[PDB]
């Protein structure tokens, strides 16, 4: 049974979008729906609730007018709306069934609210539009723990992005970390190598990258000073 | 419950207490079991009525101021509590139940309670 | 000590049975065939038959109750009944060449009503029937041309027309139990719906109750007495709607202020339709008026009666609804047959601290309901000629608490509702069904022969 | 606004507590397996209902309220949370004790002189080869933590299973000259580690 | 009628006569109160049956040839008719009602009426 | 095996097994449904 | 009335036609409009 969260989706600062929780396996009309949000490594947050009977809801004070959660009884579906989007709304969004509240004689009853049934969630990602080939910056070693360096690459879109070390000739001691959604609505990451201490001056190091969605390949010579 | 109707009458006499236990034990298609429970109640009450109008009413067992009739299948004392069963008896008895009832319900308490009045006065 | 039993003892427990109505006598005489729906409802015990109870206390639970849902299944049952033989409407889901209005009635009543025109079955089968009628804006819907509309229901749910002989007047009903079952009747005036109630009577024929039909606003209901009362299954649970009962009657006067005209359309045989005709004179919107300062002072005594739970000093605020269907987003109700939805927005834009005309809020009329989410069938509310005016008392309210996650900073309320069962709980708060057993045995040094 | 740890870790088949703290209201508990619908566990501070393993034992002590677990099964890897009405807990990534307590490695790198030539100061903190992949990170300008424009990743698989993650600070080059003792600070399993850079 | 269940047992004993008075007191939606009256009658009759199968049947009060059981909450004579009430008792008694019934309905009249037969003969 | 009087051939014969016979039935095509709208309310369900 | 035909897929004479692809008008939600539609049926549901 369960619930049908629509798939993840990207949109844009400002703007607005609609998200679908389809219900199968019981009484759409009985029971009550809630919505919840987890941002980038964040304690989850309440969004709002709807009794699917008459339609009554309650938006918490800081989200009133922001959100617009609704239902269609015939389609047996729950819907949600969000407006004037900001990066601060980058997250994952669950609908969820309470059985202990709502119309109908069937009630499991609990003092605490029941979060019985869970939609899989819908990840919402606000990415300011266009694409923009990225911008690479060299992070060099310097002043023990054997030397280490890399190149970061910044404010691009969309991911992924290729980074290689001397046409990828070297792969000893390399790691290319996950992207990061900055506030700006664009991404940024970095590729790192570690090396011996005498390996500088002699052996030298550069970054190959390409963001082929923008068709932009780049070579940057990284140097500690 | 109806444990051994094939055990003889004298054996069966020991308990008459569970057949009288579960005998009540506490939309169309829903109308029906109502129509059934109601006549189960009527059968129970027809019983209790035929009972009370006899000197019986005192539940289960009840001696009576009318004896036997020869012709009503002359038999013996050990031939029935030790060698017969219940339906075994009433299938025979089918042929005389009516005037049995008739004489109980009349010639008994009616006389008996009027005679009682004749002494319930002095 | 021996044993000895007793028949008629004072012992009962938590049970719930089937129960029957009671509709007294003076309702029985009004000639004209059938009433409300109480066809075989038996009249009321003309004397108050109750027994006060001495040194007894037991626990009422107004939500764990049942006779509320008894009355709920009862009323949707008789709802189905009421219309069951009434006139069908299948030839109305038809295209609708329409337009707006032609009279000096301001944008305050601009269009909204519609002057649709269309064909129809005659009495016979062959001929069509070019006709026209007038409708509230919420009965119709565009479809992608001049002005052809659809009725709202025709993509969801068929519709029957109420028999006009029916009248939508709530009448006091006495719910009365069978024997072996008793109704414990709480008789303090301070019982927040839950817990044991010391001051109690025993009763069987509960008082005459009108099943008033309204959202947010509770009409013609029962009074509280000294200190207005409020009840929640656990209000900390914001989602638990809050139900409040007044010690003070709120005057309310509603009016649909236009003189209508009726059309016995003949979609025969037998089945006759009843349409709107053109209106007499001016046109003005239905609405309601309420005494300003009485409203003021009742919401006073309320906001006084709440901070007890939320600190003697907390920030209070009210508002118009959180957005729902027209039934819950407005004061939905019936008066004189037809059906109002009142914009209760105007009576909540307020913020409350610690310890002149009169209010005119407008309502719009709709004729197409399928209430209790009972879709699959809709009811056509037939028209009424003349104007409609409506005296009512307001005695309680259904509300929603905002969940402003703080500590006890600011808490704000709005008129809740949706679930109709509360309008019953709000007069069921004071009753409990108990199964008595007349048997009870005790040891004692008594011998038989 | 509830407590709950940042991460916990333990060997299979053992016995572990998870604490969440706020008010005497009735907590209840639920379960995020990754990419899985949450699955409610225990309702109303103690009792487990239908289709639930006895191994889970919720209790409380007022304001605080915890969940004891019998027999650690790794099929229960993931996140766990408590709630009490609109007041929510902040998740708890319970991992299992497979391999050793890996002390992380922390590297702090300055803004490229070419960033300075494009007037956007960007500082990086990088955590590598750690385990369990469950760390938190705050910054420190001079002697003061910061709220503005900090982003941090979610840890993941390195080649050698152990974990990797990144923190990015975006400040403008004068904002980066203004505090000297700029610094990144991590907490891995209670052990608090720091690194620092200054404008030079 | 159920006047003062909170009055003690010895006080309440005075009349057991009105709770047994109004206990009967003389289309769908019309089917229901029929369905209710019928089981009110069944409850009354279940009562009268449980009653008659006990030596009681003689209405209201009825002494019996079985005494007490220690363990069944050993208490005192003045502690209950002068200090307790009815439900107050039966909530305690909930834990033993069944075999109480079982022993009455069996070990009593069945023995008692058979012994009676053993003297209702001579 | 049971018959009201099998010599009466017309009396159908009813037989009961002591042995369960395994049977696996299958309608082996993946259908699709049509909520045709012959409304209001009444919705038809067709083969796709 | 039911303007029909047989099948269009490689499914052998073992399943030749039998199912039918009929097409026809219909009541809409409303009363006026017709509704040109089509559905598939087992051979024993239909007749020439
Ligand atoms: C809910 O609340 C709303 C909002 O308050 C109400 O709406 C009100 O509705 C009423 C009727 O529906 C409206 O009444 C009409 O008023 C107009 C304008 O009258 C003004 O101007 C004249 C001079 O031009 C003044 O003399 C008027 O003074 C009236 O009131 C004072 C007291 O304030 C009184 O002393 C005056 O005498 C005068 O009253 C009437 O006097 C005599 C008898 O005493 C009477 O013959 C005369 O006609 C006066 O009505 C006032 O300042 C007025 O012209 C209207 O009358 C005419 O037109 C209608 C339409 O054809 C005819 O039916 C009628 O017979 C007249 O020919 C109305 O009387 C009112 O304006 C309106 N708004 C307000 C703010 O009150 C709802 O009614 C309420 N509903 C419910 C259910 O509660
Ligand atoms: C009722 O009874 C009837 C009659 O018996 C059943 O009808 C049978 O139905 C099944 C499925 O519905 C038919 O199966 C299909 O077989 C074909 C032909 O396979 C033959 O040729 C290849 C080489 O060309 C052989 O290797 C095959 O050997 C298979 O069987 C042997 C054992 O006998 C086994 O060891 C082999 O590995 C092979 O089995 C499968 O092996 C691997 C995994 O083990 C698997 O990946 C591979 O695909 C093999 O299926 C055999 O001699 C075969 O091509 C079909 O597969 C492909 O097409 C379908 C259609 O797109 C795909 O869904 C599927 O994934 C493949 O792409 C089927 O497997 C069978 O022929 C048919 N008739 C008989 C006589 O068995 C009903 O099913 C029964 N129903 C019920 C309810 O009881
Ligand atoms: C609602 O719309 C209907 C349309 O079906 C209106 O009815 C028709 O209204 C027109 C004018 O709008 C009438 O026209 C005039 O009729 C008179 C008398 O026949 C004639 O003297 C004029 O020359 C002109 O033709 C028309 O007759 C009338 N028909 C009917 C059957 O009513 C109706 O008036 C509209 N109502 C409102 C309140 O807008
Ligand atoms: C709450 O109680 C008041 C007080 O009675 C109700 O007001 C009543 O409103 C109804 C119409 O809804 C009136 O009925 C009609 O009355 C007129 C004249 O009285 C008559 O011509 C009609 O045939 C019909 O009987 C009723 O009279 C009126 N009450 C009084 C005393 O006049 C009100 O309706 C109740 N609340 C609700 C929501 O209905
Ligand atoms: C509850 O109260 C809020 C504010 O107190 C109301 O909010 C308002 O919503 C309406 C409709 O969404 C907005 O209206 C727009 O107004 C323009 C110009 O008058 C009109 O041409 C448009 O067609 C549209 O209706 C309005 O801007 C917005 N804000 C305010 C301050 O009114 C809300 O309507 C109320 N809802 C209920 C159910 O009471
Ligand atoms: C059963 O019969 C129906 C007839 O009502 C078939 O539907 C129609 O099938 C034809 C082809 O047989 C489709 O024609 C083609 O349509 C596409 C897309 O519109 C177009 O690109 C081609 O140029 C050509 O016109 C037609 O669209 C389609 N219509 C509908 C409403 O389905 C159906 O395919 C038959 N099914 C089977 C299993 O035989
Ligand atoms: C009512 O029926 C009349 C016919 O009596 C309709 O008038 C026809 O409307 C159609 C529109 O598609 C035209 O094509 C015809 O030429 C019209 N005249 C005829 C048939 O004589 C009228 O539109 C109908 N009104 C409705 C359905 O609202
Ligand atoms: C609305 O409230 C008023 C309160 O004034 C009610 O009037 C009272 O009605 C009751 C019963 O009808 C009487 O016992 C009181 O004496 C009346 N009050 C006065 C001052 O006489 C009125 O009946 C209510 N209307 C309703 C409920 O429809
Ligand atoms: C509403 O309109 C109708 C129809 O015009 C009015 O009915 C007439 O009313 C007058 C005055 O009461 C009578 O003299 C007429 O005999 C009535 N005729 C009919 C056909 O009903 C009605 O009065 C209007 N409403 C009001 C309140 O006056
Ligand atoms: C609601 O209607 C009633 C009755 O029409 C109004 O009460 C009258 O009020 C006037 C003054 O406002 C008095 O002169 C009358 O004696 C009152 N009569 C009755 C029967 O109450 C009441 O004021 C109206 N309230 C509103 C807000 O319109
Ligand atoms: C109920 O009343 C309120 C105000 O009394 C209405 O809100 C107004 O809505 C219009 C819609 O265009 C806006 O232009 C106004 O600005 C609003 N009022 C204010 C004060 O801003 C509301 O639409 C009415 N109806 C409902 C259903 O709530
Ligand atoms: C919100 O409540 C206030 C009352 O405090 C209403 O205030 C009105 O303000 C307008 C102009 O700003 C005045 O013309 C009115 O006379 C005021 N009325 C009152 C009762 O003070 C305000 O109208 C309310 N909002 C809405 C939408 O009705
Ligand atoms: C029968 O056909 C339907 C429709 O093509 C299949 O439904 C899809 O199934 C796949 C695999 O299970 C899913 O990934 C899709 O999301 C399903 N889509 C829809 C719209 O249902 C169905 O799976 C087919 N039957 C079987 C046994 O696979
Ligand atoms: C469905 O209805 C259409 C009309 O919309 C029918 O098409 C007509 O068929 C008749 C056959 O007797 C022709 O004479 C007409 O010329 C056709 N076109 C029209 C009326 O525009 C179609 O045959 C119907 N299909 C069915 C009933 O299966
Ligand atoms: C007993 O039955 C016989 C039949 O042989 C009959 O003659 C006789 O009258 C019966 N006894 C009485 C008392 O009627
Ligand atoms: C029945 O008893 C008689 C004596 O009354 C005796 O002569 C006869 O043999 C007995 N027969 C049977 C079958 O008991
Ligand atoms: C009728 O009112 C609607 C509502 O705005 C408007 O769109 C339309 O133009 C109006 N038509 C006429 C003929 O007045
Ligand atoms: C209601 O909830 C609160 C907090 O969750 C709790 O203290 C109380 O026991 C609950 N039940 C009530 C008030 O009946
Ligand atoms: C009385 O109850 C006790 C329980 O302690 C039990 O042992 C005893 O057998 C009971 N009396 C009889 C007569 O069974
Ligand atoms: C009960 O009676 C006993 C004597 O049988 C006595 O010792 C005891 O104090 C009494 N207690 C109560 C509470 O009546």
């Amino acid at each position: 049974a369960g619930l049908m969260q629509s798939g993840a989706v990207m949109k844009n600062s400002g703007a607005s979008v609609r998200v679908s929780c389809q219900a199968d396996g019981y009484d759409f009309i009985d029971y009550v729906i809630h919505w919840f949000r987890q941002r980038r490594g964040e304690g989850l947050e309440w969004l709002g609730w709807m009794n699917p009977s008459g339609g009554g809801t309650n938006y918490p004070r800081p989200f009133q007018g922001k959100v617009t959660m609704t239902r269609d009884t015939s389609t047996e579906t729950a819907y949600l709306d969000v407006r004037g989007l900001t990066y601060d709304d980058t997250a994952v969004y669950y609908c969820v069934r309470d059985r202990a509240n709502g119309s109908g004689r069937r009630r499991f009853e609990s003092v605490n609210w029941f979060l019985d049934l869970w939609g899989r969630g819908t990840q919402i990602t606000v990415v300011s539009a266009s694409t923009k080939g990225p911008s690479v910056f060299p992070l060099a070693p310097s002043s023990g723990g054997t030397a280490a360096l890399g190149c970061l690459v910044k404010d691009y879109f969309p991911e992924p992005v290729t980074v290689s070390w001397n046409s990828g000739a070297l792969t000893s001691g390399v790691h290319t970390f996950p992207a990061v959604l900055q506030s700006s609505g664009l991404y940024s990451l970095s590729s790192v190598v570690t090396v011996p201490s005498s390996s500088l001056g002699t052996q030298t190091y550069i970054c190959n990258v390409n963001h082929k969605p923008s068709n932009t390949k780049v070579d940057k010579r990284v140097e500690p000073k | 419950f109806l444990g051994a109707a094939g055990s003889t009458m004298g054996a069966a006499s020991m308990t008459l207490t569970v057949q009288a236990r579960n005998l009540l034990s506490g939309t169309v298609w829903g109308i029906k079991q109502l129509q059934a429970r109601v006549l189960a109640v009527e059968r129970y009450l027809r019983d209790q009525q035929l009972l009370g109008i006899w000197g019986c009413s005192g539940k289960l067992i009840c001696c009576t101021n009318v004896p036997w009739n020869s012709s009503w299948s002359n038999r013996n004392l050990s031939e029935i509590w030790d060698n017969m069963t219940w339906l075994q008896w009433d299938k025979e008895i089918s042929n005389y139940t009516q005037i049995i009832y008739g004489l109980l319900e009349e010639s008994q308490n009616q006389q008996e309670k009027n005679e009682q009045d004749l002494l319930a006065l002095d | 000590l021996w044993v000895t039993v007793y028949y008629g003892v004072p012992v009962w427990k938590d049970a719930e049975t089937t129960l029957f109505c009671a509709s007294d006598a003076k309702a029985y005489e009004t000639e004209k065939h059938n009433v409300w729906a109480t066809h075989a409802c038996v009249p009321t015990d003309p004397n108050p038959q109750e027994i006060h109870l001495e040194n007894v206390t037991e626990e009422f639970n107004m939500w764990k109750n049942n006779m509320v849902e008894q009355m709920h299944t009862d009323i949707i049952s008789l709802w189905d009944q009421s219309l069951k033989p009434c006139v069908k409407l299948t030839p109305l889901c038809v295209t609708l060449q329409c337009t707006n209005v032609t009279n000096n009635i301001t944008d305050d009543m601009r269009g909204e009503l519609k002057n649709c025109s269309f064909n129809m079955t005659t009495e016979l089968r062959d001929k069509k029937q070019k006709v026209y009628s007038l409708f509230y804006r919420l009965d119709v819907v565009q479809i992608n041309s001049n002005k052809e509309y659809r009725l709202i229901n025709c993509n969801t749910s068929a519709i029957t027309q109420a028999c006009p002989k029916v009248s939508f007047e709530p009448i006091p009903i006495h719910y009365c139990a069978p024997a072996g079952f008793a109704i414990l009747k709480c008789k303090d005036k301070k019982f927040n719906g839950t817990g044991p109630c010391p001051s109690v009577s025993t009763v069987q024929c509960t008082h005459g109750i009108k099943p008033v039909v309204s959202t947010q606003l509770l009409l013609n209901g029962s009074l509280a007495e000294e200190e207005v009362m409020i009840r929640s299954e656990n209000i900390t649970n914001n989602a638990k709607n809050i139900l409040v009962q007044f010690n003070t009657p709120v005057q309310i006067n509603c009016t649909r202020p236009n003189n209508n005209t009726r059309k016995s359309i003949r979609i025969g045989p037998g089945q006759a339709f009843y349409a709107t005709g053109d209106i007499i004179g001016d046109i003005r919107q239905a609405h309601c008026n309420v005494s300003k300062a009485t409203w003021n002072e009742t919401l006073g005594k309320v906001v006084k009666q709440l901070r007890k739970h939320f600190g003697n000093n907390t920030i209070i605020r009210f508002a118009n609804s959180s957005g729902g269907d027209l039934e819950v987003t407005t004061h939905s109700f019936n008066c004189g047959g037809e059906f109002f939805y009142c914009n209760t927005s105007g009576l909540f834009n307020s913020t409350w601290i610690s310890n002149n005309d009169s209010i005119t809020l407008p309502c719009r009329i709709k004729q197409i309901i399928n209430m209790w989410q009972r879709i699959g069938q809709a009811m056509y509310a037939p028209p009424i000629q003349g104007v409609i005016r409506c005296v009512s008392n307001i005695t309680g309210l259904i509300l929603t608490r905002d969940g402003g996650s703080t500590n006890s900073t600011t808490e704000t309320f709005r008129p809740g509702g949706g679930d109709m069962r509360d309008n019953w709980r709000s007069e069921l708060y004071k009753y409990k069904v108990v199964k008595i057993e007349p048997l009870g045995v005790a040891p004692t040094r008594c011998k038989r022969r | 606004a509830l407590t709950q740890p940042r991460s916990v870790s333990a060997s299979p088949g053992q016995s572990v507590t998870i604490s969440c703290t706020g008010t005497h209201n009735y907590v209840s508990w639920c379960q995020q397996k990754p990419g899985q619908a949450p699955k409610l566990l225990i309702y109303d501070f103690n009792k487990r209902p239908s289709g639930v393993s006895d191994r889970f034992s919720g209790s409380t002590s007022g304001n605080t309220a915890s969940l004891t677990i019998s027999g650690l099964q790794a099929d229960d890897e993931g996140h766990y949370f408590c709630w009490a009405f609109e007041n929510i807990g902040g998740g708890t990534k319970l991992t299992v004790l497979g391999q050793p307590k890996a002390a992380p490695s922390v590297t702090l790198f300055p803004p490229s002189s070419e960033e300075l030539q494009a007037n956007k100061a960007t500082l990086v903190c990088l955590i590598s080869d750690f385990y369990p992949g469950a760390v938190t990170v705050a910054w420190k300008a001079d002697s003061s933590p910061v709220k503005a424009g900090v982003e941090t990743t979610t840890p993941s698989k390195q080649s050698n299973n152990k974990y990797a993650a990144s923190s990015y600070l975006s400040l403008t080059p004068e904002q980066w000259k203004s505090h000297r003792s700029y610094s990144c600070q991590v907490t891995h399993e209670g052990s608090t580690v720091e690194k620092t850079v200054a404008p030079t």
